């Protein structure tokens, strides 16, 4: 609708133009644009979307050329790229998996179930961080004002 | 328990209720009859015998049985 | 590493050993402590409740 | 953080699902409000009112509304009345039936030996229910001067 | 949503899960003004790609 | 001992073809075979409950 | 008779009935499915032919661009079977089709073609099988079940009961095609007559009736015979059959011959009628009072006026017996109903029916089938014409018209494809014969109505989604279809199909992982038949009409095999003798009887045909002629069984066990046990961990070795002759003269699968079986695997067990085990693990596999070598490092204090981060094996070049000593032809065997025949050093890992976990047990001559439980034992082979008939002191499954022994030394080791890690997180007062993050206090519930 709405706006009989075919071209185009920046759940670029789009034509034109399937040493020379933006650009070309994924090989789980928590301090942790807080203070106790107050400061 | 033993318990239950129904269906016992109770028709003395107390003579007792096979 | 249950009170627990599993908490706190001693000890509930 | 969209070991992301229903209530807003300011005809902004109302019934419950929005999977994407109901809403899978540290298990076993007053257990599950207060009781002896 | 809770496909049923019911009143009252309001006066249409 | 009853098949209706035979002694094929529908309902039920 | 390899040791075999039909080729479902699903097929039945045909040809969008098919090949692998498990490729083979693309010209109806484009497209890699039936989908050897689902065509289901409450039932009759619409039939309580096209509204079943051309009058005389009123000079005469009348009320006296024949009011009896066909009557008039409610069916219109005098289906009354009657009507047609047999039905539902003619009906249809379409003369005719009887959307496939001919009782097997006329009106005519009385139901159970797809067809038709997936595309790509530039391979893409079969082959409910911890249950995995997963029932919509055993099932699934606990039933596994059938139902073996004889040959019959013979039971007496012993046997007719005569019988079962599978027919005395207690023996059996050194049964079924050898574990010698040279790791067998081909000789080869991961972490082991220079016939087992006894099945060990209760170390159901047991590592079994640790590449840097790792000294790293990764032998604990790995972390970010240690000391915390791989804490093994992969854009590291290195030395030394043999084999025939014009013998040989090449001969053909064989020599030399050329690359090659690792280093941990209290150990007879206490040697109890009983049960588990077989199997076991014993003194005394060969020979005729005898006048010395020597420890004795040793039999083969008749002993105890009052049991019983060993099961966490959007403890390695304390438990400790352990029991250790931290200071304190707060899933559940619109607050006061 916004792209017709576009076509209508820049249109003119002027160069004898047929407007259905006319604006089929700015449909297409709105249409294109939008499912490249507003599809993905991580955005991409432009340019990454059509890196990626060439990728999936050259990867099928080799998997019943080749007869098995193509490597990315052999995608960089069909494609002409440096042999490690093809390792970047298939990593991140692909979607993420849904956390309420049914993970039904137990009870009634979920994927989001079971992946943990990594920045958490161990209570082990804590507990020797107070001590030593403790050890620190009755040392530092162990010296003179003048040292103690330096030492804290610095 | 475990999981079989409670199994024999089930099973037992099922077929003592099922004895007993086809226990309490036989009557074998009652006051003789003499004739039909749908159809007025004699009840011969032979099957009286094997059964005391057949309220039904046998086209009867088919027939109603019978109908009965659809459940209604 | 089984838990050597008693034999009595699996009849409370409906637990014959056929491989069964039971599992071990534990009571943290104080409070915690004496009411698993005062009032859910075994030698406490050999009435059942019914 | 309700909502994650932790990242995965190889680049995939494993997110919750209420990133993808808030995206498509943000994309139509924003859409909407592109709408007015060219001020389409009216077809085109009652479609798109229809469209975000439709969005927003489906970020709540994603159910009355007659048919859900599913996901890039086959399987209907849950949200927000539906992280709060169910066998796996947070009030009858996290608000009661919640894990619990100090915890273990094993094979029971038959033991005779016992008064009726004390459960056997192995000496393994005992140090590994009790570590904390072994710590405890180790700093009071002095058999370790710290806690590592 | 009405007082029948189903939908079926299969009649029943037994101890597994046996003799459920909910009464949820002022429910039915709506639903069945629903379902005649909806039969009597035209039918409505759904979703919004069809609207 | 002694013999076992009147297998009741699963429907609920009794079979009319007794065990006249025990576990002391053995079970021909056919008297097996029709204690297995008692048994595979007792395990159908204590599976539900 | 005996093999030189079976008299290794003769199985003492009880079990009178002489087989006939030995054992199928176990695995034949899945191996003959899955090749009839594979091979090129020049007819379009079952394969991917019948696949290709179907989709194809194709066709553009009518204007002829063309694309049709010519055939197909299935390309070889790129890696075998064992690479494809080491390295994790899914085993396949690449697809390959010829395609064709050929186009018409425009303007050009079929004119010569213009362009045909021909080449081979890919497409998919369609997993190939193993040999075994066992799929390799990704490294882990996976198995498809057979499905069960309904076979289209007709029923007649019943739903009685429930519905309208007044305990009326109804009769629906489905006709479910293969593919089209359905059609139901069904009555109301109110008894209409009632048709549904697919499961929308209902309608007057009349109602397709008339629109199939059909009007009122042949409707009535389609569904009802006939009955006439005449008008002979008086009063309403009739016509009387005197089947007519039976019990019925009489609405007249039954006057004839001037006579009361019989008299009014009376229930008309049969002895009426035996006296009315007496009479031979045709005719008694009857007042109108008997024609005033009948039901007059042809159409009466006056012959003088021609107006409608009565309709057709109308019930007549006196005035319009006069209406009709004096304008000439003598006949009068009236339908034959009645209450009891020839019911109003098609009457009544004509009442209903408010349509009259084709239109009408045609109009109703047509408006049924969609809503609001206007009604259209040929509209609704063509709707009509396409509902059920057009090629197009109706297609009952030749399985449904076989099931529709034959459940109406039709003679012909095939036929049409599609409905008819008759079809319906036969249908229709069978459900109210069904509902009038002489008829049944179908009940869902019966195997005439569970048609079996399994691993060839389902395959199939998930190949056959990606073709009509794939020719979406395709008519795309041809709506622009260019002439002369586009192949006929751009148009189709292969990771549609492809991944169509991949997401079958490895993403199902079937296609799942294979049981591979015991032969056995590898064998009765392969083997089942499955009622669940796409396609069939589920659980909830069925459902119990399905969880049952209907008594068709006699042979074709075993009533006593089926996982119990959540679905039973539902996995029923397939019988011992059974197969598919050609259309794909069950079908079991019988014996053809003749006139009064058992002719030998068996034929095969279904289960829709059983019902119609009578067939004889396998416990038949027959005396040397196939002539029953008696004039009566017991047989089963339909369902029922019932005493038959002689001469009635037409089929006697084969033998006797194909009642059970293979799981439930390993287990002795099987007659002696309740079905549940052999249910759960059979589905414990399945389970038993292979041990270490494998016993065997010292009781078994005979079928033990069938099981062995058809499993794939053993190695059976694939030609036989002389073993040439036994090792460790393999066996070369020197095929014989026999069967040596012509063409180069050669010899066989069979590298042994040693110490392997299976898919349960037990060890997969082969040894070998044959010493060296022996013979070996074809067909034999040359090497054991796991729990296999030369050839012979020993799953569990057997061992000296006693019936006694001794303490209570065995109270509910536990076993005592004596450290006699745990000593001699006899249970003491094997896990080998598979560790991994791989190698990513995260966005601050690469993770090395460096050994150099902060804060760990050299107390731990002295295992590893230079690069991180375990000495193969270490002898690693619960927690050393095996991959040494650390992983770069930025951002110190140091404290205070601590940075004022790290001044203090100079201590710099480096960027580095261990996270190397550390044994899981509990295991204790010796690392046999590591392997290293790496992406090929690494620098391979040291040891993975000693890797390299040693594989390829392997594989050198493995290629060159099969060169040898191949070319030996070559040299052979050129020798063979030298012999041929110019043999020169003794002088040939003396020179070096490569100077035979260069040796001149005649110039004769023979001199051009030494051209070519030089060329295969030389070609062979070249050719196998281009093979050892591809497995060097194959090796030297890198690796295609995921996306984002570097180098994935695998550890091969092998625990050797012993037996400890928990580990289940169990009979085969279901008496589980968990083991309770390793007791010394002499507290046991011991018989009067020293031997301590080894294990204790408790005899209070086998009167509560029928299961008295396994306390036969204790008589015969120590029955078996005394003759072990007996030939062990003889032996040990040694005494002479004549001693040994009259007892020995004693054990074997033992009396009773059997189908055993053995001659051991036949063996030399040499063999029969073998055999005593393999007898020694107890003489193995069977017991075929419903043939079972009588227990005469018993006692006499224990008075062959000497132990006590009675099958008792006194036991002394083993403490006090006194005498156990009442005799005790004793004997020998076969006991397993399920795998739910204790340390698999234990587990404890005190504070793991933590879950991310819920702070719950969620732990991994077992489970390492807390229990479930769910909900039942609150309400437990809500029922006690306990507050506050509740409380700390949800608030502190469990959810509140900040608790918990406090919990764990204040205990390390010594403080036991807990600060709770409030917990942190209530706080998520305050900011959902308020991120809807709904203000959630907490007043505060
Ligand atoms: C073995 C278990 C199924 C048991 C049947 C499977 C099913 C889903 C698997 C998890 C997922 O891979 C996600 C996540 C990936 C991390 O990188 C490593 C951890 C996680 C938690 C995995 C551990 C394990 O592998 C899981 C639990
Ligand atoms: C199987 C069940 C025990 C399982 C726990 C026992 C407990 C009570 C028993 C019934 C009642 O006694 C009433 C009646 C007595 C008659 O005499 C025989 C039939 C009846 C129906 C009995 C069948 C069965 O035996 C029951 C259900
Ligand atoms: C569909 C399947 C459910 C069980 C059947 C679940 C359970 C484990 C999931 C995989 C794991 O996360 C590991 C891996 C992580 C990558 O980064 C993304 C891909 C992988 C292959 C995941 C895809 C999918 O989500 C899996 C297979
Ligand atoms: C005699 C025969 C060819 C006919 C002339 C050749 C062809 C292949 C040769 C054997 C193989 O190498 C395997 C085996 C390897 C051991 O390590 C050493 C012994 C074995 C038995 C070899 C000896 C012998 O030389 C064989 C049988
Ligand atoms: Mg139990
Ligand atoms: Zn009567």
């Amino acid at each position: 609708n916004i792209g017709l709405m576009k076509a209508v706006d820049k249109f003119e009989y002027r160069r004898g133009y047929k407007f259905s075919t006319y604006a089929t071209w700015w449909i297409r185009q709105a249409i294109t644009r939008s499912i490249a920046d507003q599809a993905r759940t991580i955005r991409i670029p432009v340019h990454m979307i059509e890196t990626i789009n060439k990728l999936n034509r050259i990867s099928r034109q080799m998997l019943q050329e080749m007869g098995r399937e193509p490597t990315p040493e052999e995608l960089a020379e069909r494609m002409l790229m440096p042999e490690d933006k093809i390792r970047k650009v298939l990593k991140i070309a692909k979607e993420p998996i849904s956390m309420e994924t049914p993970i039904g090989d137990d009870e009634d789980s979920h994927l989001g179930d079971f992946i943990e928590d990594t920045t958490l301090e161990l209570p082990l942790d804590s507990a020797t961080t107070e001590s030593l807080r403790a050890a620190t203070h009755d040392v530092l106790a162990g010296l003179t004002a003048r040292e103690a107050k330096v030492l804290r400061m610095r | 328990s475990d999981e079989a033993d409670e199994a024999y318990s089930v099973t037992e239950q099922l077929t003592m209720t099922g004895i007993n129904r086809i226990r309490q269906k036989i009557n074998a016992h009652g006051i003789p009859v003499y004739l039909c109770e749908a159809c007025g028709n004699p009840i011969p003395e032979a099957r009286r015998k094997i059964f005391p107390g057949v309220t039904l003579c046998v086209e009867c007792q088919a027939y109603q049985e019978r109908q009965r096979k659809h459940y209604a | 590493k089984a838990i050597q249950l008693h034999p009595l009170v699996c009849a409370a627990y409906n637990a014959d050993f056929d491989g069964d599993q039971m599992a071990v908490h534990v009571p943290l706190t104080l409070e915690a402590q004496l009411e698993a001693r005062a009032l859910m000890m075994s030698t406490n509930n050999i009435l059942s409740p019914a | 953080d309700l909502r994650p969209l932790v990242p995965l070991d190889g680049g995939r992301f494993a997110t919750s699902d209420l990133n993808d229903l808030y995206r498509r209530v943000i994309n139509r807003n924003n859409r909407l409000k592109r709408l007015l300011d060219l001020a389409a005809p009216d077809i085109i902004v009652r479609n798109e009112k229809r469209m975000l109302q439709e969005a927003v019934d489906a970020l709540l419950d994603n159910g009355r509304r007659g048919r859900a929005i599913t996901g890039s999977n086959k399987r209907p994407l849950k949200s927000l009345a539906d992280m709060i109901k169910g066998k796996q809403g947070r009030f009858r899978q996290n608000l009661l039936g919640k894990r619990v540290d100090y915890s273990g298990r094993s094979v029971i076993t038959v033991g005779p030996y016992l008064r009726l007053h004390q459960c056997g257990l192995p000496k393994k599950m005992a140090l590994e229910l009790f570590k904390p207060f072994i710590y405890g009781k180790l700093e009071l002896r002095g058999l370790a001067t710290t806690i590592k | 949503d009405m007082g029948i809770q189903v939908m079926e496909e299969a009649p029943d049923a037994d101890d597994l899960m046996l003799a459920e019911n909910t009464a949820d009143e002022d429910a039915a009252e709506a639903a069945a003004q629903v379902l005649s309001s909806v039969e009597s006066e035209i039918g409505r249409t759904t979703d919004p790609v069809r609207m | 001992a002694g013999m076992r009853g009147l297998m009741a098949k699963p429907d609920g209706s009794i079979i009319e073809t007794p065990i006249t035979a025990n576990f002391r002694e053995g079970l021909n094929v056919l008297q097996y075979f029709i204690s297995t529908h008692g048994a595979r309902k007792g395990l159908a039920d204590t599976a539900l409950k | 008779v005996y093999s030189y390899t079976e008299k290794k040791r003769i199985r003492k075999d009880f079990g009178k009935r002489p087989q006939v039909l030995d054992v199928p080729y176990l695995l034949s479902i899945q191996l003959d499915s899955f090749q009839k699903f594979i091979e090129q097929d020049p007819e379009g039945q079952y394969g991917l032919e019948a696949a290709f045909r179907s989709v194809f040809p194709i066709q553009s969008y009518s204007g002829n661009s063309e694309l049709q098919y010519v055939s197909y090949r299935l390309g070889e692998p790129v890696f075998d079977v064992q690479e494809c498990q080491i390295r994790g490729v899914t085993y396949s083979a690449p697809l390959r089709v010829k395609l064709r693309l050929v186009i018409y010209e425009r303007e050009a109806p079929e004119g010569t073609v213009k362009d045909i484009k021909e080449q081979e497209v890919y497409m998919g890699e369609i997993p190939l099988m193993t040999d075994n039936g066992t799929f390799v989908i990704n490294g882990t050897e996976r198995v498809i079940v057979s499905q069960l689902h309904r076979s289209p065509g007709v029923f007649f289901d019943s739903d009685k009961g429930k519905t309208h409450s007044s305990g009326k039932v109804l009769y629906n009759a489905r006709i479910i095609p293969y593919r089209g619409s359905w059609l139901d039939f069904e009555f109301d309580p109110k008894d209409n007559l009632f048709v549904r096209i697919d499961r929308r509204r209902k309608l007057p079943a009349t109602i397709i009736l008339r629109a199939l051309n059909y009007t009122t009058e042949q409707i009535l005389d389609l569904f009802f015979e006939k009955v006439i009123f005449e008008i002979r000079d008086n009063k309403l005469q009739m016509e009387l059959v005197p089947e007519r009348l039976r019990g019925e009320t009489a609405s007249f006296d039954i006057e004839a011959n001037g006579k009361v024949y019989v008299e009014k009011g009376r229930r008309i009896t049969a002895r009426h009628i035996r006296q009315l066909e007496k009479d031979d009557v045709k005719l008694i008039e009857v007042p109108v009072e008997y024609i005033a409610g009948k039901v007059v069916a042809k159409d009466y219109i006056d012959e003088s006026t021609g107006e409608l005098i009565c309709a057709a289906n109308m019930e007549l009354s006196l005035d319009l017996l006069a209406k009709l009657s004096q304008s000439g009507h003598k006949r009068i047609e009236t339908l034959f109903t009645n209450d009891l047999d020839h019911g109003p039905y098609i009457s009544e539902t004509l009442r209903v029916d408010p349509t009259n003619d084709r239109l009408s009906a045609l109009v109703e249809i047509y408006r049924m089938m969609r809503p609001g379409e206007p009604p259209t003369r040929e509209a609704a005719e063509s709707l009509f014409e396409n509902l059920f009887f057009s090629e197009d959307r109706y297609d009952l496939s030749a399985v449904g018209r076989m099931k529709f001919n034959r459940s109406l009782l039709r003679e012909e097997i095939e036929g049409s494809g599609i409905l008819s006329k008759d079809d319906i009106i036969d249908v229709m005519k069978k459900l109210i014969d069904i509902r009038n009385g002489k008829g049944e139901v179908d009940d869902i159970d019966h195997l005439g109505n569970r048609r079996i797809r399994s691993v060839g067809e389902m395959a199939e038709n998930q190949f056959r989604v990606g073709l009509v997936r794939v020719e979406r595309a395709v008519k795309e790509r041809l709506s622009l279809g260019d002439l002369d530039t586009l192949m006929p391979q751009d148009m189709i893409n292969a990771k549609p199909i492809s991944a169509a079969v991949k997401e079958f082959f490895g993403s199902s409910q079937l296609s799942q992982f294979m049981d591979q911890n015991n032969p056995l249950s590898e064998i009765t995995h392969k083997r089942r038949i499955s009622a669940l997963g796409p396609g069939g029932l589920t659980r909830e919509r069925a459902g119990f009409e399905v969880r049952d055993v209907h008594p068709t099932h006699y042979g074709r699934v075993c009533p006593i095999e089926t996982p119990e606990g959540p679905n039973i039933g539902l996995i029923n596994s397939l019988s011992v003798y059974a197969q598919t059938n050609e259309y794909g139902f069950l079908e079991t073996p019988y014996r053809k009887v003749t006139d009064g004889v058992v002719t030998d040959e068996i034929h095969y019959l279904s289960a829709i045909e059983e019902g119609n013979y009578v067939i004889a039971q396998a416990n038949s007496n027959l005396d040397e002629e196939g002539h029953f012993v008696e004039d009566l046997v017991t047989c089963r007719s339909k369902g029922e069984s019932s005493l038959f005569s002689r001469d009635q019988v037409d089929y006697m079962d084969v033998s006797t066990q194909q009642v059970v599978s293979v799981g439930a027919s390993l287990i002795p005395f099987l007659e002696h046990d309740d079905a549940n207690r052999a249910l759960m023996g059979a589905n414990m059996q399945r389970q038993a961990v292979p041990t270490l050194r494998a016993d065997k049964p010292l009781v078994g079924t005979g079928m033990e070795r069938a099981v062995a050898v058809d499993s794939g574990v053993t190695a059976v010698a694939k030609r036989g002759g002389v073993v040439q040279y036994v090792d460790a790791s393999r066996i070369v067998i020197k095929v014989n003269e026999d069967e040596m081909y012509p063409g180069e000789a050669g010899i066989d080869i069979y590298n042994l699968t040693k110490y392997t991961r299976s898919n349960q972490n037990t060890c997969i082991n082969q040894m070998p079986c044959v010493s060296l220079g022996e013979p070996v016939e074809r067909g034999d087992v040359l090497a054991d695997g796991p729990s296999t006894d030369l050839g012979e099945l020993a799953l569990g060990q057997n061992m000296r067990v006693a019936f006694m209760p001794w303490n209570g170390y065995n109270f509910e159901d536990s076993i005592l085990v004596s450290e006699r047991v745990v000593q001699e590592d006899r249970f003491t079994t094997i896990h080998i693990q598979e560790l991994a640790c791989v190698s990513r590449d995260t966005k601050l840097g690469p993770e090395e596999i460096t050994a150099d790792i902060p804060n760990v000294g050299e107390a731990a790293l002295s295992k590893l070598d230079e690069s991180g990764i375990v000495y193969i032998g270490a002898e690693v604990t619960g927690g050393d490092i095996l991959v040494g790995k650390v992983t770069p972390k930025g951002e110190t970010q140091l404290t205070p204090e601590e940075k004022l240690l790290r001044a203090i000391f100079g201590e710099k915390a480096s960027d580095v981060k261990d996270s190397s791989l550390r044994v899981p804490n509990g295991v204790s093994g010796t690392v046999i094996d590591v392997q290293v992969f790496t992406r090929d854009g690494v620098e391979k590291d040291k040891r993975a070049l000693e890797i390299e290195e040693m594989q390829l030395k392997q594989a050198k030394k493995d290629l060159s000593e099969e060169l040898q043999i191949l070319e030996a084999g070559l040299f052979s025939r050129i020798r063979a032809v030298l012999v041929a014009g110019g043999v020169e013998a003794e002088k040939l040989d003396k020179l070096p065997r490569d100077r035979w090449l260069e040796l001149g001969l005649t110039d004769e053909e023979k001199q051009n025949q030494l051209e070519q064989l030089a060329e295969q020599y030389d070609e062979l030399k070249h050719e196998f050093e281009k093979k050892l050329e591809a497995k060097r690359r194959k090796i030297t090659q890198g690796d295609d890992l995921a996306p984002g690792v570097l180098k994935i280093v695998k550890v091969y941990l092998a625990v050797k976990r012993r037996i400890q209290p928990g580990d289940k150990m169990a009979g085969r007879h279901g008496n589980k047990g968990v083991i309770s206490k390793i007791n010394p040697i002499e507290d046991m109890p011991y018989d009067e001559n020293g031997t301590p009983v080894d294990i204790v049960l408790n005899p209070l588990g086998v009167p509560s439980r029928m299961n008295i077989g396994q306390i036969l199997e204790t008589h015969l076991g120590m029955a078996a034992k005394g003759i072990g014993d007996k030939i062990n003194a003889m032996l040990k005394q040694q005494q002479e082979v004549a001693k040994l060969r009259e007892f020995i020979q004693r054990a074997y005729d033992l009396g009773a008939d059997v189908r055993q005898k053995v001659d051991l006048s036949t063996f030399s010395d040499e063999e029969v002191m073998r055999l005593a020597e393999n007898l020694r420890k107890g003489m193995p004795i069977a017991t075929p499954v419903f043939d079972g040793a009588k227990e005469a039999e018993i006692k006499e083969l224990l008075k062959l022994g000497d132990l006590p008749t009675s099958g008792q002993i006194r036991l002394y105890d083993g403490r006090t030394g006194e005498q156990f009052e009442r005799p005790v049991t004793v004997g020998y019983m076969y006991m397993l080791k399920l795998n739910h060993l204790v340390d698999d099961k234990m587990h404890a966490r005190s504070t793991g890690s933590y879950s991310l959007v819920t702070q719950q403890p969620l732990g991994g390695k077992a489970q390492f997180g807390g229990q479930r304390f769910g909900e039942m438990e609150v309400w437990a400790l809500e029922a006690y007062g306990a507050a506050y352990t509740l409380q700390e029991m949800l608030t502190v250790k469990s959810d509140d993050v900040n608790g918990r931290t406090k919990m764990y200071k204040n205990i390390v304190d010594g403080n036991h206090q807990m600060e709770p707060g409030m917990p942190e899933s209530f706080n998520v559940l305050l900011k959902e519930i308020r991120s809807l619109g709904i203000n959630i607050e907490l007043e505060d006061e």
